[PDB]
Parts: structure tokens; sequence; C-alpha cells
DNA sequence: ATCGGATGTATATATCTGACACGTGCCTGGAGACTAGGGAGTAATCCCCTTGGCGGTTAAAACGCGGGGGACAGCGCGTACGTGCGTTTAAGCGGTGCTAGAGCTGTCTACGACCAATTGAGCGGCCTCGGCACCGGGATTCTCGA
DNA sequence: TCGAGAATCCCGGTGCCGAGGCCGCTCAATTGGTCGTAGACAGCTCTAGCACCGCTTAAACGCACGTACGCGCTGTCCCCCGCGTTTTAACCGCCAAGGGGATTACTCCCTAGTCTCCAGGCACGTGTCAGATATATACATCCGAT
């Protein structure tokens, strides 16, 4: 549905806080920040050697948090493209999240540790409580506000903690339907709301609000807003996201290189996507407030808009035949 | 709890047939579970015709003539001969 | 601890599994969720009617004694369990 | 090169393994688990005998492999080798399941 | 695809009736009242099976992957089967007549019912050990390309 | 079609626990009176069955014949079999908690059993209309020409 040949070795992308820049992380370790409007490339940074899997804008969008697979961290203007800092850590990083309202503090999901948040003002770290003490893979994500973290471990359990004090705030662990925990994929946050997303090695996306996990308390069964899946072809999620407003939400089958579009209310399918069969599908987004969608698929970006009725069809334009109300003086004088 | 069974007369019977032979005892269980299934059936249909001559007394001739009713062909005769041969030996003394 | 969708956890394997033994060659893919469908109807029944007994049996723990008693009544008796 | 017997004859042998041999087909624990998600349709937190469930499965499977075999005659019948639902339907029809 | 004609079928009518609704006198099962026992109900106790979880394995399930095999659609023909009309034939009405056998009553009697006294056949429980199940390995035979 | 290869059969050996044998330990089987009674049996009816026979006729058997479904064959598609790989969770073994199942001991509410009386039910008459039947009629529908 429209793709840019600019950019070579697609990897990973990341839109703005307005959606009207995309960076994108190439193999070659560089960050392709394209422009939507002029539909070109606005900037080009050599962030690292080594191939970028995580990139996250800053609120203000002048600073990129880039992560790469060398377990090397780098925070960069956007305008200059400098590496404003610099950190490396064991267990390579998995993620990397700006403070949604404060910039100088940013989450990092390690691979085989414990996730940690640092500030940037001051090069310190505050090692986020892990619950099993074995997990050795939990995702964690700030919430729409940045003021919870939620941390989900290998074995579904999910920690909701403060972002401040790391204290426990609330708890409880998924179930696979009859006894058995499954792998935390990964947790996705509304950017509008409260409604958040989980994707999980069961291939099924539980759809929660945050607000119920909060009055459920430590330890507790709260139910999920919804439950989705391809009950067809019961396909894994590489990656999925809400809308830009929060009501639609959209999963990547990697493994048949498709993209499913289901409600949040209502949670049936809005559509499906299909892409190159024989690309592999890899990163997901939507966005943020335009029904556009980037996808990042064998190193190559496709982007997937949805236009309304008009831009032809704008007399006074009608579906269906319309009855002629015939009145009174009608024939009249 | 004294539960009672028929197992040690299946091997009974079995040595009167096969001396030379073992059983699963889950196949003893079957096979009583079988007695159990016969039995009641035989009597069941024993009381009902009785019912059908308005008898309060169910004897050998209504034994007979169920099993006639239950068992097909040379299995009724031979065993409406072999319970009239035991009823006679019983009888003899 | 709320079960679910365990009708599926037969699996396709194990539904022409019981097939080649009942001594089938080929066969379709529509038949096993049907096969699955018709496998659920019949226990729909027993288990019912078998916790009925236990309904009468004043009990919490379900014995074979009442399948029994079922697939008697449902007249596919079983022996072996008493 | 690679051999591989012609269609059938695998499953063919199969099916001979399996009239020769006797145990189950049905992995134990799937089985229990959608015994309790019916029970718990009809009451909730019930318990159960292994012997209960055995039976259970093993009577299951006997009506399944008669259900299989009857509908291999009819489809005998239906002059294919491949199975049709309305073959398991028409089946059940005539055993008086509908 | 329609119309015309043939034919078969739903309708109103008339009356005949024989089932059938209705009422009787007479019978006995049902109600009413009273006594006993003891099955059933309750409770405290024990056990102990079950339901729950935890970790390691792999055989098994999931999934993919050709691809020959047959499901199926179509197509020719032909034999077997509806049909309408012949034919002849037992089927049914019905009414007769005899009684063999159901079907009823009245004995009287053998025959379990039942209880009591007695106990050894049988059953829960405890060794025990040997066909049997498993395994590994060698030899046999089916099968798919010549 | 004679080999290669593959799944299988069989053989010897290993180790095991169920099959079995025996042992305490009854309660349920036996024995023997004893009693009221189920029915065995005799002995009557009467009626329903059983057969007789005639009369009418709707029904049955066969014919001829169109014809059209059954059947047989061809080619296609697709699709399910077979094998390879990857993932997983059934299983299996062990542990543990308790909650229900089973047990026993009381306790007594209810039912069986008895006796009394009669009133609803039942056999038995009795008018009587729902509907069976027949007829002419009006409507529906097939089948063939157009």
């Amino acid at each position: 549905d429209g793709t840019l040949d600019c950019i070579s070795m697609a990897l990973t992308c990341t839109f703005n806080r307005w959606g009207t820049l995309l960076a994108v992380g190439c193999n070659d370790g560089r960050i392709v920040i394209w422009d939507f409007l002029t539909r070109g490339i606005a900037k080009i940074i050599s962030a690292h050697i080594h191939p970028v899997c995580s990139l996250c804008w800053s609120r203000d969008g002048h600073k990129l948090v880039s992560a790469s697979t060398d377990n090397i961290v780098s925070q960069w203007d956007v305008l200059s493209g400098d590496c404003d800092q610099r950190f490396r850590f064991p267990s390579p990083i998995l993620k990397v999240q700006y403070h949604p309202r404060d910039q100088n503090k940013v989450l990092v999901c390690p691979m085989k540790s414990a996730p940690v948040m640092l500030t940037l003002s001051d090069s310190k770290h505050v090692v986020l409580p892990v619950d099993d003490d074995s997990d050795l893979n939990v995702v964690a994500s700030f919430d729409r506000r940045g003021e919870y973290i939620y941390t989900g471990n290998a074995k579904g359990k999910i920690l909701v903690l403060k972002t401040d004090s790391q204290d426990l705030v609330a708890s409880f662990r998924v179930t696979t339907g009859t006894s058995n925990t499954t792998a935390i994929k990964s947790i996705e946050f509304a950017r509008k709301g409260s409604c958040f997303l989980i994707n999980t090695a069961d291939r099924i996306i539980r759809v929660y609000d945050g607000r119920e996990i909060l009055t459920c308390g430590r330890d507790g069964e709260p139910e999920p807003m919804q439950k989705l899946q391809d009950l067809v072809n019961r396909t894994p999620w590489k990656k999925c996201c809400f809308s830009g407003d929060g009501e639609y939400i959209v999963a990547g089958s990697a493994r048949q290189h498709a993209l499913y579009i289901w409600e949040k209310s209502i949670g049936n399918l809005v559509k499906i996507l299909h892409g190159t069969r024989g690309e592999l599908l890899l990163d997901v987004a939507w966005h943020p407030v335009r029904p556009i969608i980037a996808s990042i698929s064998s190193g190559v970006v496709s982007i997937w808009a949805q236009n309304q009725v008009e831009n032809w069809s704008a007399f006074k334009e009608l579906d269906e035949n319309v009855e002629y109300e015939e009145r009174e003086s009608e024939f009249d004088i | 709890t004294r539960k009672e069974s028929y197992a040690i007369y299946v091997y009974k019977v079995l040595k009167q047939v096969h001396p030379d032979t073992g059983i699963s005892s889950k196949a003893m269980s079957i096979m009583n579970s079988f007695v159990n299934d016969v039995f009641e059936r035989i009597a069941g249909e024993a009381s009902r015709l009785a019912h059908y001559n308005k008898r309060s007394t169910i004897t050998s001739r209504e034994i007979q003539t169920a099993v006639r009713l239950l068992l097909p062909g040379e299995l009724a005769k031979h065993a409406v001969s072999e319970g009239t041969k035991a009823v006679t030996k019983y009888t003899s003394a | 601890k709320v079960l679910r969708d365990n009708i599926q956890g037969i699996t396709k394997p194990a539904i022409r599994r019981l097939a080649r033994r009942g001594g089938v060659k080929r066969i379709s893919g529509l038949i096993y969720e049907e096969t699955r469908g018709v496998l659920k109807v019949f226990l729909e029944n027993v288990i019912r009617d078998a916790v009925t007994y236990t309904e009468h049996a004043k009990r919490k723990t379900v014995t074979a004694m009442d399948v029994v008693y079922a697939l008697k009544r449902q007249g596919r008796t079983l022996y072996g369990f008493g | 090169k690679p051999h591989r017997y012609r269609p059938g004859t695998v499953a063919l042998r199969e099916i001979r393994r399996y009239q020769k041999s006797t145990e189950l087909l049905i992995r134990k624990l799937p089985f229990q688990r959608l015994v309790r998600e019916i029970a718990q349709d009809f009451k909730t937190d019930l318990r159960f005998q292994s012997s209960a469930v055995m039976a259970l499965q093993e009577a299951s499977e006997a009506y399944l492999v008669a259900l299989f075999e009857d509908t291999n005659l009819c489809a005998i019948h239906a002059k294919r080798v491949t199975i049709m639902p309305k073959d398991i339907q028409l089946a059940r029809r005539i055993r008086g399941e509908r």
C-alpha cells in the first residue's frame, strides 16, 4: 500500500510525538529519520556499527534513544545527530523506553537481567524488582503518563510498580486458561486513555484497563477487557500496537506476513492486510494521529493508509435511490 | 468392608476347564461384572413374566422359560438341560 | 480455575489414530472438529447423568459406578469397574 | 535418492498395528481437562476417580472407533476412500443420534 | 416459457350410524384411624483419593510439504422400472355354527417365610515369584523402482 | 519384474508386580421347625376363535413400453498421505493438604400392617351426533404443443 525505496535494512521504526517523522534503524547501525509529508529522509545518523533494535522519540521530539546490538545505548539530538550520552551493559538490551513525562529518565529492558531505569542528567540507575527472581526475561513499560511500570515475566507474572518508588502497587499472573503460565512477549499501552494490551506466548493478545488492575490490587484475578487471536490459523504475533485513538488494535503475523486489525470495545476484527508472501515481517507501528500503519519486513518499509469516501466522490452524492417526497402544492402554481 | 464376588468360583471352574491357565484380575472383574449383568437380566425378566402371570413365586419353570427367552439356540438348549440336570440332582436328596 | 477449549486439545493425530484403529484409510479435514463436536455431545450426556447419580449420591467427587449406571441406562454398558 | 512410500501404505500399516494394539490412543491429561471443563458446565468444583475418567476415555474412544468404523463402511457404500462429514452425520442418523 | 386439456384432488351436501358420551346400582379400594420398628437421618471420626503443583522427556502434536490418487463432474447408453391398461383373483362381509380353551370360582396343601441356632465357606490381608512386559538384536518379509 | 530398503517377527535375557496361594476371622449360609398362604388343581362356564361357506369386488399379475436413472469411463483438482522438522505438554514421578467418603452410633418419623366403612370407579345400559361415506363440483397441477 506504498513503500519507500530510499531506506534500506529497515529493522525498527518509531513515530515522533505527532506522527510527522519516522526514525528507522538499519543493519549498518544507522538511523534514517524519514519524513511523511515531504515523503523523504530528513536525517541520517551514524549511530552504531551494530544494527539498532530499539528506538524511541522524546516528548519534545528533540531526543532519540537508540540501542545497538552491541549492548550500546545512546541518546541523540534529532537536529544534530550527536551521541548525547552512551552506556553499555551486560545481558544485551532488549528494549529502551523514554519516560513519557520525564525525558531525563529512560527504562531499559535487557536480555537476561532485570529492567533498569536510568536518568540522563545523572548517570544513575535503579534496578526494578523481579517477583520470581528467576525469570531472566521480563518485558517492562511505562504507562501512558509514566506513573507506573508494568513488568511481565516469561512465567506470566505481571507486576505493576510505581515509577518513583518501584513499590509493588499491583500484581497478578496471567493464565493459559487451564492452569499454566505463558511467556509475556510484550506490554503495550494506549497513548490515549488507560487501555493496554499484552502479547503473550499463547498467541493470544489480552487487553486490560490499568485502573482495573490498580483496583484489583496485588495477587488478584483481573479479567481482560478483551481476548484477541487468530482462531483460524493460531498465528503468533511478532509485534502489535494500538491505534492512535486507542480503539483499533493491530497484530503482525510474521508467520504469514499479514496484519490483523480488531476493535477495542467490541473486539471484532476490522480487517486484514496481506504483504508479500516472501517477506518476513519484523516491525509494526501505527501513525499516532492518522489511519497510517508502518511495517518493516525483510528490511523494507511499507505504508498502509485509509482514506474516506471522497478524493473523487465529492451534485450531492448519494448511495441508494431516493423516492421523491411529493408535496401538497407539488402540482399547484 | 466385606465385599462379595465370585472370582474364586471363576478360578474353580477355570481349573475345571483349563487347569494350566492364569487370568488378569482385570479380566476376573470383567467376568464378574458379566455374571452380575446376566443375573440381573434373568431375574428382571423372570419377575416381569411372573407379573404377567400375576405370580408371586419365581420357580425353575420361570427360570427355564426366561433363559429360553434370553439365550439363543443351542446356548439356551444346553443351559436348560444343565439347569434341569442340576435341579434334578439337588432334588434327588 | 475456569476451564475452556480443551475440545481442541484433542489432536488431529489422535483422531486419525482412532480412525486407523477403526480401519480407515483416507480422511478429510472437515471431520475432526465435527468429530470433536459429536464427542462433546456424546459425553455431554453421560457426565451430567453421571453427576446426576452423584447428585443423588450427595457427594462432591464423581465415581466410576456413576458412568457405569449411565452407560447402562444409556444402553452402552461397560465391564471392569465393579 | 530419497524414498517415500506410496500414500496410505504407511497409514495402512498404522491401521494394522492399531488393530494389533489395544491401549488408548488419546493423551490422558488433555482428555481429563476436557472432562472437567464439561463438568463445570453442570456443576463446578467436582472431583473424579482416575478409574472413573479412565472409564470415560475408554468408553468414549470405543464409541468413537465404532463411529469411524461404520462411517468407513458407509464411505465404502459411498465408493470413496476419503471420508465426508455427511457420512458421519447420516451414520448418527441411522444410529438414531439425530 | 404458456396455454389447453386431463386428471386428480379439496368441498358441500345428506344421512347413518355406531361408537360414544352419559347416567346407575353396586362393589372395595381408598380413605381414616391406630401401632410398631427401624430405615433413615445426624454426627463425630478416620482415610485417604483427589486435587493441586513441579520438573524433565519425548513421543507426540503442529506444521509444512509435495503429489499421486480419487472425488467429482461430466457424458454415453441401456436396461430396468414406472404406468396405464389390460387381464384374473383371492380379499373382505357376513353370517353360520362348535367348542377348546380361556377364563372364572372353590378347595386344600405343600411351600417358602421366617426365625433361631450354628459355622465354615469365603473374604480381606500378606507374602511371592514367573508369566509377562520391555529391550536389544538378529533375521524375514512387503514395496517400490528395474 | 529382482534387489534395497524398511517395518516387522522372533529369540534370549531382566526384572516385577499382579496372580495366586494361604491365614485369620466372621456372617452369612445351613438346619430345623411352624405357619399362613400361592397356587395346583378340579371343575364349571361361554366366547372368541376357528373353520364353512357364498357373494362382490377391489385388488393383484402381467404386458408393453417409454425412459431415465444406474452405471460405467475420463480427465481434473485438489488434497490428504507420508515424511521431515520443530515445539510441548502428557506423562511420570513425587510430594502434600483436606475434604469428602465412608463408618458407626444413636434416635425417632415415618411407613407397614390392621381394621372400618363407604364412595368413587366400574360394568352396564342408552340415547345420539362426529364423522364415515358417497356424490357432484370446483380448484390445482402435470404434460405436451407452441
